[PDB]
């Protein structure tokens, strides 16, 4: 009931620089807030408490503050271990705990024009009956990258599904894959497959087509 | 030191039923309050109910009432939590907290320590072997430079699988994407590597996969068309 | 050739002051700066203040003696104020009374006139009148200082009336000592010098070192200080203010949550009601001897046992629950109220008696401080313009660079000396 | 029927500083954000800065960090490329793009007209 809104879902900082993040109540909630950090596969773990005090054992460039309905995390220096999830929680009631969706912290780089490669279906998936097609990104810094699978100008939906990988720990990048799957009489249709791809760092879309 | 520790995850079927056992070591249940907060795959934290050993507290999520229960022993120092009629949006992973009581600092502090948790699913198709086909790169695709391989598994069951190139022998420019639920509720992964030219180094590649509850050891050799 | 002085105007005498920068100068008696008819209505124009303002200071001086007590010590340094005003009210009428007896003297006969004013303390009734002004302008000064250090005391560091009683010793100490040290540090240089519009002995009116540094100076420290006081007091209790208000909105949304839920019905808005109550619970306890937060402690349980009952189904019982919070209201935390609605009782009404009196105080204050200021810029060209507008009866003094002509406006030291005696006159506002 | 103008340019000396700004009229700013472009000879529509709507976001390329901060004004509806340490190389014509998604996926469709930099 009492809903939690958090607008910076996504942060973007280098190493020593400043983050912060707002998270703001539907009521007027005491000062009892508690963020959180939780790294990708381990528990979530404690930071502030009580919307201003500092949890023992964490270090103290975490601040905690409240002014009204208001209340902000900030992390003045951005040590290497500060990149995680962080989690905004109001406790007024055992029974009326809501999180907030929370905000991830990436490293802040160049951006990187992808590179797109298409695929071909395998001679063996024709023989099951069943034909996919998949269309890749590769080294593209800002996640925000949209793809569309055009069939002779054809706007397919629903067929599509996409996976994106973590960032890298060399170059600080990301991966994205998209897969497109045709049952046995259906691949037959048309002649030529086409993925185009948008990016902020691409002027105009990228289109890579085979013929059938 | 004071630890909490999660049991029971696992496989279940949809509208079955599942029981979780959060074990409090150290600190007894008597002095604290257990609660329970679930975490989505790619989603964020919600909460499912609590409990409270010193009179009987129960309380649970507006989603989750009068389907959930949640029960708490002193003689073993534990917290057990039951599903019954399991839909398929509870596929998620469940951590075990503890919230002090009022008065005084101990409510004040929030879930101070957490649980490693046990990840549950849902099974709607029983489980079954990878099927993996190759991704041969055009003849056209980038002669002379930079070329992507890869190889594609496709309708496995449960979750956990590797792959591996030449049995490891590949490292640099290996990105194995996160895996997907298709519309059958089965799996399918994508893992690509970049061979700069010499056609792929002029040897055959492979890609072992290993599936241990389907015991497979199934490997695809894949050759540029 | 340089500045010289003629043989007419030599005193022979107590040396003092260097008039001009010549040894054994001085000005006489006759001012000269306003000659002739209306010198003597300046003299008519300070009787005429003088009486006005004697008619409004040791008014007072009679007036609080009639109670004497009653007025606790965040109301005690205006008693001394207007005592040490009454006597420099009181000066300015020996001034009037005597005329030019005894603010200068005649001399002797063996130059063409021989009237001069007396400089330093060689001679007595004059430095009896600057003893007795001087101090007494000071320490009127500081004793309002005193007032707005009192009122910083009762208002920002919340201190009790009889703990600042407890500092009385210290504060006549400073308050009669720091114009005391000064008093005595004057009479070791004797740069006490005469008047002529006035007949009162004052200082650092012919020179510019007495008046910047002694004068001046100390009053403007003292304005300074003051404001600092003061200004951080009202802001430490527009501050206070903020919590005893928002303490209240948190009371008033408890009363009236509690008045909707004890008209209502359903197991639906006792929660949502209870869920406010208990931020406001909180909200009061953290704003804030240990009672007050253990019954807020007690409060906010109440409020938990009320959740837990109301969660569960029950309506009635729970409608009984949330009417049971009174009976450890009223005795906890609604006395500490009303210790807040008698304490804080009101300090506007010393807030607006402090911030009339010391608006009445500052602003005839100021405009005589902006004429102190408007005699040191000027002084030297003033006087430069007066040797070179008589050089023609006397033997003929700088012929060289005598070209300036800044004559003073008379509807300036008037109103200095007005000044003077309008600050005395706050302090019938405050009774 | 949005038009985006914007100003800044002309022959400047080697080493110098510029300012570019890229203002649009017709349509607001605090939701949409935009892109820093280049066209060169030779190599085609490069890509420079964004400025997402509020400072939460500034992106630069491999050959721009560090000299090329962007500063943004919605109250005047303008955005500002600072220019520094001007190799003479950068012989380009400046390109200043809408980004019409408010996913910020990069959907750029309406186009303008640009301003030419021309140095040495």
């Amino acid at each position: 009931d009492i809903q939690m809104t958090q607008s910076p879902s996504s942060l973007s900082a280098s190493v020593g620089d400043r983050v912060t993040i707002t998270c703001r109540a539907s009521q007027s909630v005491s000062s009892a807030v508690a963020w959180y950090q939780q790294k990708p596969g381990k528990a979530p773990k404690l930071l502030i408490y009580s919307a201003s005090s500092l949890y023992s054992g964490v270090p103290s460039r975490f601040s905690g503050s409240r002014s009204g309905t208001d209340f902000t995390l900030t992390i003045s220096s951005l040590q290497p271990e500060d990149f995680a999830t962080y989690y905004c929680q109001q406790y007024l009631y055992y029974s009326l705990v809501t999180f907030g969706q929370g905000t991830k912290v990436e490293i802040k780089r160049t951006v990187a024009a992808p590179s797109v490669f298409i695929f071909p279906p395998s001679d063996s998936q024709l023989k099951s009956g069943t034909a996919s097609v998949v269309c890749l990104l590769n080294n593209f810094y800002p996640r925000e990258a949209k793809v569309q699978w055009k069939v002779d100008n054809a706007l397919q939906s629903g067929n599509s599904q996409e996976s994106v990988t973590e960032q890298d720990s060399k170059d600080s990048t990301y991966s994205l894959s998209s897969t497109l799957t045709l049952s046995k009489a259906d691949y037959e249709k048309h002649k030529v497959y086409a993925c185009e791809v948008t990016h902020q760092g691409l002027s105009s879309p990228v289109t890579k087509s085979f013929n059938r | 030191e004071v630890q909490l520790v999660e049991s029971g995850g696992g496989l279940v079927q949809p509208g079955g039923s599942l029981r979780l056992s959060c074990a409090a070591s150290g600190f007894n249940v008597v002095d604290f309050s257990l609660h329970w907060v679930r975490q989505a795959p790619g989603k964020g934290l919600e909460w499912v109910a609590y409990i409270s050993s010193s009179s009987g507290s129960t309380s649970y999520a507006d989603s989750v009432k009068g389907r959930f229960t949640i029960s708490a022993d002193t003689s073993k120092n534990t917290a057990y939590l039951q599903m019954n009629s399991l839909r398929a949006e509870d596929t998620a992973v469940y951590y075990c907290a503890r919230w002090g009581y009022w008065p005084g600092e101990p409510w004040w502090k929030a879930f101070d320590y957490w649980g490693q948790g046990t990840l549950v699913t849902v099974s709607s198709a029983s489980t079954k072997g990878p099927s993996v086909f190759p991704l041969a790169p055009s003849s056209k695709s980038t002669s002379g430079g930079t070329a992507a391989l890869g190889c594609l598994v496709k309708d496995y069951f449960p979750e956990p699988v590797t792959v591996s190139w030449n049995s490891g022998a590949l490292t640099s420019g290996v990105h194995t994407f996160p895996a997907v639920l298709q519309s059958s509720g089965l799996y399918s992964l994508s893992s690509v590597v970049t061979v700069p030219s010499s056609s792929l180094g002029t040897q055959t590649y492979i890609c072992n996969v290993n599936h241990k509850p389907s015991n497979t050891k199934v490997d695809k050799k894949v050759e540029p068309k | 050739i340089g500045f010289w002085c003629p043989r007419h105007l030599k005193t022979s005498g107590g040396q003092g002051y260097k008039f001009l920068g010549i040894d054994q100068c001085a000005p006489p008696c006759p001012n000269m700066y306003f000659k002739s008819d209306e010198l003597e209505f300046a003299k008519s124009f300070i009787g005429t203040v003088s009486i006005f303002c004697l008619c409004a200071t040791l008014f007072t001086f009679l007036t609080f003696l009639i109670d004497v007590r009653r007025f606790r010590y965040p109301e005690r340094p205006i008693i001394y104020y207007s005592v040490c005003y009454s006597i420099v009210s009181l000066m300015y009428f020996i001034g009037f009374l005597l005329g030019d007896s005894t603010a200068c003297n005649k001399a002797d006969e063996k130059l063409e006139l021989g009237d001069t004013v007396v400089l330093g303390s060689q001679n007595k009734a004059c430095t009896v009148l600057f003893m007795l002004l001087y101090f007494f302008t000071m320490a009127g000064t500081v004793w309002w200082v005193i007032l707005t250090i009192t009122w910083f005391l009762a208002a920002g560091r919340k201190w009790s009336c009889e703990a600042i009683e407890q500092k009385a010793v210290w504060f006549h100490a400073v308050a009669w000592g720091t114009p005391g040290f000064l008093t005595v540090m004057l009479l070791a240089m004797n740069k006490v010098e005469g008047d002529n519009i006035s007949g009162v002995c004052f200082v650092g009116l012919y020179d510019l070192d007495a008046s910047r540094y002694f004068v001046l100076l100390p009053l403007c420290l003292c304005v300074f200080v003051g404001l600092s006081l003061l200004l951080a007091g009202i802001i430490s209790l527009n501050h206070a203010r903020r919590q005893l208000a928002d303490l209240e909105d948190n009371w008033e949304t408890l009363n009236d949550n509690l008045k909707v839920i004890e008209k209502a019905d359903n197991a639906a808005q006792v929660k949502d009601a209870l869920t406010k109550m208990r931020a406001a619970a909180l909200d009061a306890q953290k704003a804030t001897m240990k009672d007050f937060r253990h019954g807020f402690d007690i409060l906010v349980g109440q409020i938990d046992d009320a959740l837990k009952l109301a969660n569960e189904g029950k309506v009635k019982e729970a409608q009984a629950a949330a009417e049971q919070l009174k009976t450890t209201r009223n005795a906890y935390i609604q006395k500490y109220l009303e210790r807040a609605r008698s304490t804080l009782e009101k300090l506007k009404k010393f807030m607006i008696r402090i911030g009339v009196f010391s608006g009445l105080y500052l602003v005839p204050l100021v405009t005589l401080l902006g004429c102190y200021v408007y005699e040191q810029v000027n002084r030297i060209t003033w006087e430069i313009t007066w040797v070179s507008d008589h050089c023609r009866q006397y033997h003929i003094p700088c012929p060289y660079q005598a070209k300036a002509k800044a004559r003073p406006e008379l509807a300036l030291f008037m109103i200095k000396y007005l000044m003077t005696l309008i600050v005395g006159i706050s302090a019938v506002f405050w009774v | 029927q949005v038009q985006l103008q914007e100003s800044g340019g002309g022959l400047v000396q080697p080493g110098g500083s510029l300012r570019l700004s890229c203002a649009a009229s017709g349509r607001t700013i605090s939701r949409y954000a935009m892109s820093w472009f280049r066209q060169a000879p030779g190599k085609e529509r490069e890509f420079v800065a964004v400025a997402r709507r509020s400072g939460d976001g500034a992106f630069y390329a491999d050959s721009v960090q560090g000299r090329f901060t962007v500063s943004r004004d919605d109250a005047k509806n303008t955005v500002y490329l600072q220019m520094n340490s001007l190799k003479p190389e950068d012989t380009a014509v400046y390109y200043c793009a809408i980004d019409s998604d408010t996913f910020y996926s990069g959907s750029y469709d309406y186009w303008g007209q640009g301003t030419q930099v021309t140095v040495s």
